[PDB]
């Protein structure tokens, strides 16, 4: 219920990096992404959906990268 | 070219080419509004969403940039882009894609699962540029009618062609797939439902 952390991590990274490879957005967000406790590559992936979602993210058109939105 | 103008004033209702002008249209040209053909000529025309008049300039305008004068003229012209949807996997996919707008409800943002299988159904079939084992496609419909999702997103949308395109069988999908991939949840859901 509480993956909320984890859409406030990738959109801090996300927004001073401006553009990642799935992959490392998707390590690099669980690098400084525990730390409040461990988390499957399952949960970080759904955040992606929920910012894709919202209007925070958009899917390069390779479709394996992600580019932050205004 | 007043042939054009004429056809144009055919088919119009109080004054405007309307949805219901467009599918007396189509049906005379021999084809159905729910036809892979009308999202070519939808397409062709500029729609932006179906159910939008079309301007009397933009009939006039492309019809004549192709070189169409008559309605077997015309006729002539979709079924060479029906054909180039069956032929060309670049326009397949162009296509496809703008599909989703087309179908989609300016007053939301998903379109709801019932409608996106209606045009699976014709995308996937085993004829297109897209080959697959007709019984992968039943899966995924079974697994969305099963686990209750009611709509779908523009992003799953233009994410499962490219996912049918690397998987035509759910064999080599058991065999490969990676979880760990930009594929979006709701592929993994349905990966993990495979057995």
């Amino acid at each position: 219920e509480r993956q909320i952390f984890l859409e406030a991590c990738i959109v801090r990274i996300m927004k001073a990096k401006r553009n990642l490879p799935h992959t490392t957005l998707v390590n690099e967000c669980i690098a400084q992404s525990h730390q409040r406790f461990n988390a499957k590559v399952s949960m970080v992936k759904r955040a992606i959906d929920s910012l894709i979602q919202k209007g925070y993210l958009q899917r390069g058109d390779d479709g394996e990268s992600y580019a932050y939105l205004a | 070219p007043k042939e054009l103008t004429q056809v144009f004033e055919h088919y119009i209702n109080n004054n405007l080419f309307d949805i219901d002008s467009l599918v007396k249209f189509i049906e005379e040209l021999g084809y159905n509004l729910e036809d892979l053909a009308t999202l070519c000529l939808a397409h062709l025309l500029g729609y932006k969403k179906l159910e939008e008049p079309l301007k009397r300039e933009d009939f006039l305008s492309t019809w004549f940039m192709q070189g169409c004068s008559t309605i077997s003229d015309m006729q002539e012209c979709i079924k060479t882009l029906d054909v180039k949807l069956h032929e060309d996997l670049q326009y397949f996919t162009q296509i496809y894609n703008y599909a989703f707008n087309l179908i989609l409800d300016p007053n939301r943002k998903d379109i709801d699962t019932d409608e996106g299988i209606q045009y699976w159904k014709l995308f996937f079939q085993p004829e297109y540029p897209v080959r697959m084992e007709p019984d992968l496609l039943e899966a995924w419909f079974r697994f969305l009618r099963d686990e209750g999702k009611t709509t779908i997103s523009k992003d799953t949308w233009r994410m499962l062609l490219l996912f049918f395109k690397r998987y035509p069988t759910i064999q080599k999908i058991i065999s490969d797939y990676d979880e760990t991939a930009a594929w979006p949840f709701i592929i993994d859901e349905f990966y993990e439902c495979l057995q």
